C-alpha cells in the first residue's frame, strides 16, 4: 500500500514515542539531517580500512 | 490515530489498517501549532461536538 514517505516517517516516530508533528514541523530539518547522514556513510567506507 | 483521507470530495479519519472513515472532530485530532510549518495540508472543516449542543 503506497503511502507518501514524509506520512511513512511520521508513522516511524509515531512508533517510537515522539508525536506525529514532531515530523512535519521539523520536516526540512529531518531530510537535511537524514542526506548529511547518508553523505556521511560513503566515507565512513570510502576512508578508513 | 490514523490518517487523514480523502474520497475525493469531503475529508475523513480512518484507522490506517482498514477502511473506515469517521467525521473529522476535535476528538479524534489534536493541534499543534499554525497552519503554516507543514509542508502540505488542507483546510477542512473539524466539527466541535460542543457547539451543537448549546443549542
Amino acid at each position: 500500500l503506497q503511502i507518501p514517505f514524509p506520512m511513512q516517517m511520521a508513522y516511524r516516530f509515531n512508533g517510537i514515542g515522539v508525536t506525529q508533528n514532531v515530523l512535519y514541523e521539523n520536516q526540512k530539518l529531518i531530510a537535511n539531517q537524514f542526506n548529511s547522514a547518508i553523505g556521511k556513510i560513503q566515507d565512513s567506507l570510502s576512508s578508513t580500512p | 490515530e490514523g490518517v487523514f483521507v480523502s474520497n475525493g470530495t469531503h475529508w475523513f479519519v480512518t484507522q490506517r489498517n482498514f477502511y473506515e472513515p469517521q467525521i473529522i472532530t476535535t476528538d479524534n485530532t489534536f493541534v499543534s501549532g499554525n497552519c503554516d510549518v507543514v509542508i502540505g495540508i488542507v483546510n477542512n472543516t473539524v466539527y466541535d461536538p460542543l457547539q451543537p449542543e448549546l443549542d
